[PDB]
């Protein structure tokens, strides 16, 4: 498809960490990470052959 | 040990008569005990005899009753007839069943009077009713009245349980009453006598319905099993086919949010991928209508439970489903006629307006197929084709039942269906001719037999004479061969003993990937497995017989060429009554050597064809086929995402590109799921079909009063695990009064818990689910080596067969054919061969069965037999046991569940130790000296046998295995190669292996390679005696499992074994005698 | 390669058939990348070559 | 036209994709048949009549579609087709065959 | 015997 001028998209907000909840919010990170580590588990190939 | 408990209050309630007594006999390992037990028993046969009350000489030999082992117990009450009635009045207050004669869409498939379809016995078969089970309904409904009666107390949930079923019962028994009981004849056959004047199809019914209500646990199980008991009294054709038909769509709506992987046949590697559910719109409004006639039908409940479960598509409420899916299938088989059956498939629509652009690629593709198979044997000049004539004859024994004929072995008459007998008989009269195959047509149309299932259609069988066997033998073995190692045969591939039953679809299940799935059951009357299908392999053997030069495989592929010339024009015997039809057939059914890869085949061709017609509007890559039988899969992946309206065009391209070869297809495409004959998927998590009926079977057999309820035991243990779950008590009461023989007319016996679950040829069942049970005791080690002597028995009908002349003339020209100038040494080790393949042959099974039985059953009534020291398993295991030590343990859970609806302690131990990764042969194929029986022939040798044969000397070896068709010149290298000694110890492996079902039910389903369960199992190494360090570790890991099993609790283990014992145990070794029972396996894959 | 003549001919035929039909056009056949787009299967590409 | 199971016999012993199996990748052939052809050849011609622009859909494991890509670009014009797609084929027929 | 046939 080519989409014309005439047509729109929203950007997201893009803007890194503005707390640094890796400096002393272990409690929050320690969630954070197991999030973002079980996600990854979820895209990971699998071993086919 | 509590069986025996219930053996004693179900002889309580069934009899309750003055006149009825109970007269235990115990047994004792010591000497002096042992004669105060022949004392009790001396005293209670006189106090029998003499009207004298028994009660006190039951104080007097307390000892006896307490430490010592029971066996059976008798019971004197006289006939008393009608007694089940008599105690039957107060169950039926409830209002009794009016049936509806326009539900079914035949006049004979209601359930009306016998009277109002076959006024005359000469017209009249129970055959479209028969249980064929030796079974009584009458005992059923004992057994359901003792249940209920001794469960009428309780005050629990149990309660909550027993007032549905109670109910359930009242609405049985009223409409039972209403008329009265049919009367079993000593077949457990249902005469005319008693059905002349009550309906048809009640027995069936009756048993379906007693067993579906036996199965309530919960309040959706009594909503479904009164909404189906109620319906199933009138409908007996569109039930099953209807409520199991949407689920095949339900698939395609559950996400996936973590998923199993297959990599070789039992592997499993799990993957947390989540993938959506992109169902499109048309299919609801498909499954809008089924649920239409669903309601239509009269089901108020189970759509409802079908329709909340929508507003989430949840896959934790998802079981429901599953559990609804397994009671479709458990109220019983649709037994109508022959012709109405073949009918399912006789309805052809033959069209000279199908493609021809697929016709002549579909043949090719076929001829390509066949030439991949077979290119390497044609060419390099396999011995097995050369000699396909004598390979066939030898193995014949595993091939169909063929059309009974009347042979004459001397001084006798036979009606065998067995075609190695029917060999036998035309050698002798000069009519053995196999290079001429026979015509199949007007002036010889072919039988049938009826493969059946329930919701579904009734499939047809062909029975054919004893030369297409073995034109077919050969190259399907080779075939085969070649498909083991062949992926997409999944009826095949494996390694040599296993298939790929757990799929192998969710490799590349994702958001931009489908999967089309497809029922291919009915595809047998098609146009596509005619004269394409034929003609294809007819061209492959064209170019096959090009490629080679000798003259007698030349000539082998022309018979099995002149085999399908013959197939192509087929005509079909079926009567109707007095008249009998013949219909053209020129198709292709089951009942051949040849039809299962060849239809894998013939799927694999269409659709590989197919899917390369989508590519004229969609960019795909095909990753992966399966084909099996009666279903096949496709698996296929996209530039993008997945959408709506791709699946529904895809759907509709497909169904028309069917329709483009007049082939007729539910066509089923999805994302996550699929469904198939023998599993389904939904969510990533593999479930299955529990539709094993237990009281009711499809045909009837061959086995005894006895082995039914070993099989039964194992179909119920099966269809537990599967989900559908029955009260243990009520199996167990079928099982004892299965096992229940008259000695007299009142003089009736009740065997033990320690007679029964003993491992013999009598094993049973098991005192506790789940778990074999061996014997650390004195008693069940001295009552094994007694039965071992009994197990032993003879068959004079065999004996007298292999002293007629036309069996020696057979073995005289096997000989001759094979080898010849030794007809003293070799050749009555062929007969004694042959009598290994005679006992297939049923009547020569009961005459042996019912021989074992009635010499257990003179020494079940008398006291017991020392057996004269013959080593068992118990005896080693005795001796293992006193150096082990015991500790609590803590494992945690970090293997994932995939089987949910298993029962709770057997997933705790898959959700804490592994589940099974390889699978070890239980034949020993893969062993040196299988792989010659595998290369000469087909034959099984059992592992008793082979475990046998091997304990021998060098010499005996070279006459057994030259007896089973292998030459003599690999026979000798074998035995100085010195390769039985590299095999002692596989064949020992798979000899213990069958002794303790290791491969058969649930420790099928379990890791014994697991770090988690080998760090419990912490006995220390010696080395030099393979076998008991071997045995010594299973051991401890069956000890750990059966505590688990039974506790749910871990627990470790310690052996200090000292090297005395391990030299002691290993000259016991190689002398054991030992035996388990074909009845009592329970394959969970059937 | 050993398809030449083949395509020869089938190229020949195409252009042929474009100019023809070309000829029964009125309005001023002007070229645009459009907002949508007619899908073409390679693999039925391989079946016409 | 040509019957097809010829095609499919040659285009079968030579690419010998049952050879070139990792061991699961079905790899036997895809589209080949009638009622395809005359589709594309339907397609190309309105196409150009109408000034549609029509891109391509495809799979690069199927480098016999790339083959048969590269006379299409060759013959038909460049600018009918949308960047994107071209791109893309072209991008696959230099990384697979060309360099 | 008795025969009825079909085609």
């Amino acid at each position: 498809r080519n989409l014309p001028s005439t047509a729109r998209y929203i950007r997201p907000n893009l803007l890194q960490d503005r707390l640094n909840l890796h400096d002393n919010f272990e409690s929050l990170w320690d969630t954070i990470t197991t999030s973002n580590y079980i996600l990854a588990r979820s895209v990971v190939p699998d071993l086919k052959e | 040990g509590k069986y025996n408990l219930i053996l004693s209050e179900y002889l309580s309630f069934i009899y309750n008569s003055q006149s009825a007594v109970q007269i235990p006999i115990y047994y004792s390992s010591n000497s002096e005990l042992e004669n105060r037990c022949i004392e009790f028993h001396s005293k209670c046969l006189e106090n029998s005899k003499n009207g004298l009350s028994l009660k006190k000489l039951f104080v007097e030999y307390s000892d006896v009753i307490e430490n010592a082992t029971l066996l059976s117990i008798l019971s004197y009450s006289y006939d008393k007839y009608n007694a089940v009635e008599r105690k039957l009045v107060k169950y039926a207050k409830g209002k009794p069943l009016e049936a509806d004669l326009t539900v079914n869409e035949l006049d004979y498939e209601n359930n009306k009077i016998t009277s109002e379809l076959f006024p005359t016995a000469e017209e009249y078969t129970d055959l479209l009713m028969d249980p064929a089970i030796l079974t009584s309904l009458s005992s059923n409904l004992n057994a359901v009245m003792f249940w209920l009666e001794k469960h009428e107390n309780d005050v629990a949930e149990k309660l909550k349980i027993y007032k549905r079923r109670l109910d359930l019962f009242t609405i049985v028994a009223s409409t039972v009453n209403k008329y009265g009981v049919p009367r079993h004849n000593a077949k457990y056959r249902y005469e005319y006598e008693v059905m002349k004047d009550k309906p048809y199809y009640l027995v069936t019914w009756a048993n379906s319905s007693i067993e579906m209500l036996m199965s309530v646990f919960s309040h959706e199980d009594y909503l479904i099993a009164r909404e189906l008991i109620v319906l199933s009294y009138s409908n007996r054709s569109t039930l099953a086919k209807l409520v199991s038909s949407p689920m095949s769509i339900l698939v395609a709506l559950v996400d996936i949010n973590g998923t199993f992987i297959t990599n070789e046949e039992l592997e499993l590697e799990f993957s947390n991928k989540y993938v959506r559910a992109i169902v499109p719109d048309q299919t609801f409004d498909e499954l809008k209508q089924m649920l239409d006639n669903m309601r239509k039908a009269g089901l108020t409940d189970i759509p409802k439970m079908i329709q909340d479960w929508l507003v989430d598509c949840s896959i934790e409420k998802f079981p429901l489903m599953a559990k609804i899916y397994s009671w479709s299938f458990h109220v019983g088989f649709r037994k109508q006629k022959m012709l109405d059956a073949a009918l399912d498939q006789l309805k052809t629509e033959y069209t000279e307006d199908v493609d021809d652009e697929m016709y002549r690629e579909y043949t090719m593709l076929i001829r390509d197929e066949v030439v991949k198979m077979l290119e390497e044997p044609v060419k390099h000049d396999d011995h097995l084709l050369q000699d396909s004539e004598l390979a066939g004859l030898l193995s014949m024994s595993s091939a169909s039942n063929g059309e009974s004929r009347q042979l004459k072995f001397g001084r006798k008459t036979i009606f065998s269906t067995k075609k190695n007998m029917h060999v036998m008989d035309d050698m002798a009269n000069g009519r053995y001719t196999p290079g001429i195959i026979p015509p199949v047509n007007v002036d010889k149309p072919i039988p049938l037999g009826r493969r059946d299932v329930p919701g579904r259609r009734t499939r047809i069988i062909f029975i054919l004479p004893y030369e297409y066997f073995i034109a077919q033998h050969a190259v399907v073995e080779k075939m085969l061969i070649y498909a083991k190692h062949t992926r997409e045969y999944a009826e095949f591939y494996s390694q040599s003993n296993q298939l790929l039953s757990y799929g192998d679809v969710t490799r590349f299940l994702s958001n931009n990937s489908m999967v089309l799935y497809t029922d291919v059951s009915q595809w047998d009357s098609s146009q596509h497995n005619t004269q394409p299908f034929r003609k294809g392999i007819i061209m492959g053997l064209d170019m096959l017989a090009n490629m080679t030069n000798d003259a007698r495989v030349i000539q082998t592929l022309n018979l099995y060429k002149q085999t399908q010339i013959n197939l192509m024009d087929s005509y079909v015997q079926i009567p109707d009554g007095n008249v009998i039809k013949k219909i053209q057939y020129g198709a292709v059914a089951s009942g051949e050597k040849q039809t299962k890869a060849a239809n894998s085949i013939a799927n694999l061709a269409l659709i590989k064809t197919v899917l390369s017609r989508i590519s004229n509007k969609y960019s795909f890559a095909t990753k992966i086929i399966r084909v099996d039988g009666d279903d096949n899969y496709a698996v296929l992946q996209f530039n993008t995402e997945v959408t709506k309206q791709m699946v529904q065009d895809v759907s509709n391209d497909v169904r028309e590109t069917y329709a483009r070869m007049n082939t007729k297809v539910k066509a089923l495409v999805s994302t996550v799921g699929i469904e198939i004959a023998k599993r389904y998927i939904a969510g990533g998590k593999i479930f299955f079909r529990a539709g094993i009926n237990l009281l009711n079977n499809e045909k009837k057999g061959q086995s005894t009063q006895w082995d039914q309820a070993a099989v039964l035991y194992s179909n119920y243990i099966v269809n537990r695990l599967r989900g559908f779950e029955t009260d243990r008590e009520f199996i167990l009461t079928k099982i004892m009064q299965m096992t229940s023989v008259a000695i007299t007319g009142s003089l009736r016996l009740f065997p033990s818990e320690r007679v029964l679950t003993t491992n013999s040829t009598f094993k049973v069942f098991d005192s506790e689910d789940f778990i074999i049970e061996y014997g650390t005791t004195d008693d069940e080690v001295y009552i094994q080596r007694a039965f071992m002597s009994l197990s032993s028995q003879k068959s004079g009908i065999a004996d007298e067969i292999a002293a007629s002349s036309t069996f020696k003339n057979y073995v005289s020209r096997l000989s001759e054919q094979l080898l010849f100038s030794k007809n003293n040494i070799v050749s009555r080790g062929i007969a004694l061969t042959e009598k290994a393949k005679l006992n297939s042959y049923a009547p020569i099974s009961l005459e042996k069965r019912r021989a074992q039985i009635s010499a257990l059953l003179t020494m079940l009534q008398k006291p017991v037999t020392f057996k004269s020291s013959k080593i068992t398993i118990n005896d080693i295991l005795r001796d293992i046991k006193p150096f082990f030590t015991v500790n609590e343990a803590h494992l945690p859970i970090q293997y994932q569940k995939f089987m949910p609806t298993l029962p709770d302690n057997v997933q705790y131990i898959i959700q804490c130790i592994g589940s099974r990764t390889y699978q070890i042969e239980d034949d020993g194929s893969k062993s040196a000296i299988s792989r010659l029986i595998s290369k000469y022939s087909v034959y099984k040798p059992s592992i008793e046998e082979l475990y046998k044969v091997i304990s021998l000397h060098e010499n005996e070896i070279q006459l057994y295995l030259i007896s089973l068709g292998i030459p003599k010149i690999d026979a000798d290298t074998y035995v100085g190669s010195k390769i039985y000694s590299q095999d002692k110890y596989r064949i020992l492996e798979s000899y213990v292996y069958n002794l303790l079902s290791i491969n058969y039910g649930c420790y099928q389903l379990f890791d014994f390679n697991s770090p988690d369960l080998e760090k419990l199992i912490r006995i220390p190494f010696k080395g030099k005696i393979p076998a008991v360090t071997f045995i010594l570790h299973l051991y401890a890991k069956l000890e750990v499992i059966n505590h688990a099993i039974k506790n749910g609790s871990w627990i470790s283990l310690f052996c200090n074994y000292p090297k005395s014992e391990m030299i002691k145990l290993w000259k016991k070794m190689w002398n054991i005698t030992s035996l388990r029972s074909p009845y009592t396996n329970a394959n969970f894959f059937q | 390669s050993n398809r030449l003549g083949q395509l020869v001919d089938l190229t020949r035929l195409l252009a042929y058939n474009y100019e023809t039909l070309m000829a029964c056009i009125t309005m001023n056949m002007q070229h645009v990348q459009t907002l949508t787009t007619e899908k073409l299967q390679l693999t039925s590409v391989t079946s016409l070559c | 036209l040509v019957s097809t199971e010829a095609q499919i016999q040659k285009m079968s012993q030579d690419l010998q994709l049952e050879a070139l199996t990792i061991q699961s990748e079905t790899q036997f052939l895809t589209g080949i048949n009638s009622q395809a052809a005359n589709d594309c050849f339907k397609t190309l011609i309105a196409a150009m009549l109408s000034q549609r622009t029509m891109s391509l859909d495809f799979v690069t494991t199927n480098y016999m579609s790339l083959i048969s890509g590269m006379w299409l670009l060759t013959v038909v014009p460049n600018d009918m087709f949308i960047r994107e797609s071209l791109v893309a084929c072209q991008l696959a027929i230099i990384n697979t065959i060309i360099y | 015997v008795q025969y009825e046939i079909l085609q």
